[PDB]
């Protein structure tokens, strides 16, 4: 009787998420300031806290496409050390034949 | 191959745990959309102002 | 999701791990909300067919006044019309309407 | 009986699912226990609404 | 500025800085575009 | 009488737009500001909803980007199962040779 290699199973790979808690407010402080003088004054801080959080997602965005790209490396440099033990036995059936 | 089915699978492994993966952009796509329409709504009001 | 609202409102507080006395049937009203995204992504159904299947049912071929199913005869279905739909091709979008 | 297993098993070769990726989608016994996916639904809908 | 807002009308109560505009889990981001929002609805409620 | 397999026929898939319903304006209000103090706040809001919406408009490229990321890669997995089992047919063949 002729032994039958069993199917090729499906690899598996578990993706867990994080959950960071939520913060509380800082105390209230009353500021000298009026409204307008004030909301324009809290105006320029939030334009400034959008441009970091642009900045921040660019190089979040950034880093993740060179993690990969060291992976994608890493990866051929490790294929092709099999290509080159098939090659040898390419080789090695031409010297038998 | 059977290293290509594992690198594969690193791969598919990577851009599930990176940051910046497809569950971050549901996320940033779904909460600005709502801060964007609720935004539009008082631009609108100054507009008519 | 009335009752989803009124226990977010009153009993969560958020990034606390504590246990509230009706939090588990939220974690299953929070499971079913990821099961019906997943039979959506599954069934291949189209947007406007599937505010179609949730809203008016029986023109799916359910009962009247019936609540929709997920079941595997209801997964079926909604798998049948999907290539349905898919066959028509660019006129798919007048015989929907 | 036989024409709804034969029915939905020759479905699922085509559709190349298992019964327990059917049996995902199709259980009424839901899990409850708070997973850091589900906090992060509750955090969101929190602060959004 | 809601204090300056809470001074310049008699309104103690009335609140619109609200708490998880720092998302941890999402490294904060759209904090900045949370908060422009709760900026947006103090001078439309200054206005009206 | 000697079966020939028929044409491989052509996929076909259907792409329905989606349509939402415009909507209205607003109560118009008379604020105390007069025209060139009044267009200056206005237009200070909605400079800031265009860069709402360049923002929101490259988070969704990002998220379709990313969306077909992962796509392409449960692809890759699910196609290198068949090579696996032809590779499995390569050996067994030469085992019959």
């Amino acid at each position: 009787i002729y032994a039958t290699p069993a199917d090729p199973k499906a690899l598996l790979s578990a993706a867990v998420a994080t959950s960071q808690g939520g913060g509380k407010l800082p105390e209230s402080f009353m500021s000298l300031w009026r409204f307008p003088h004030m909301l324009e004054n809290a105006r320029g801080m939030v334009s400034q806290l959008t441009q970091f959080g642009s900045t921040l997602q660019n190089i979040i965005e950034r880093q993740d496409a060179e993690a990969l790209n060291a992976l994608l490396q890493n990866q051929a440099a490790e294929l092709i050390l099999t290509n080159l033990s098939i090659q040898d036995k390419t080789i090695e059936e031409l010297d038998a034949e | 191959l059977k290293t290509q089915q594992e690198q594969t699978q690193s791969q598919l492994a990577f851009l599930q745990r990176k940051f910046s993966n497809q569950a971050l952009y549901n996320w940033l796509r779904g909460r600005l959309a709502a801060i964007y329409f609720q935004f539009y709504d008082l631009a609108v009001a100054r507009c008519l102002m | 999701a009335e009752k989803f609202w009124d226990w977010l409102n009153t009993k969560y507080t958020p990034g606390s791990s504590e246990a509230v006395e009706t939090q588990e049937h939220i974690v299953q009203y929070c499971q079913a909300l990821a099961q019906l995204e997943m039979v959506y992504h599954s069934t291949g159904i189209n947007e406007n067919a599937f505010r179609l299947f949730v809203t008016k049912p029986e023109m799916f071929g359910a009962a009247t006044g019936a609540a929709p199913a997920h079941d595997a005869l209801s997964l079926i279905m909604l798998t049948r019309f999907a290539d349905w739909v898919n066959a028509l091709g660019e006129k798919a979008s007048s015989v929907l309407a | 009986l036989i024409r709804k297993l034969n029915t939905i098993t020759s479905w699922l070769h085509t559709q190349k699912w298992s019964v327990f990726q059917l049996f995902i989608m199709t259980s009424t016994s839901y899990n409850k226990t708070l997973t850091p996916e589900i906090k992060n639904l509750l955090d969101t809908v929190y602060h959004g609404l | 500025a809601e204090q300056a807002y809470r001074w310049e009308l008699n309104d103690d109560s009335a609140r619109f800085i609200k708490p998880g505009a720092w998302q941890g889990t999402y490294a904060g981001l759209l904090a900045g575009e949370t908060l422009m929002l709760s900026l947006a609805q103090m001078e439309d409620a200054h206005l009206k």
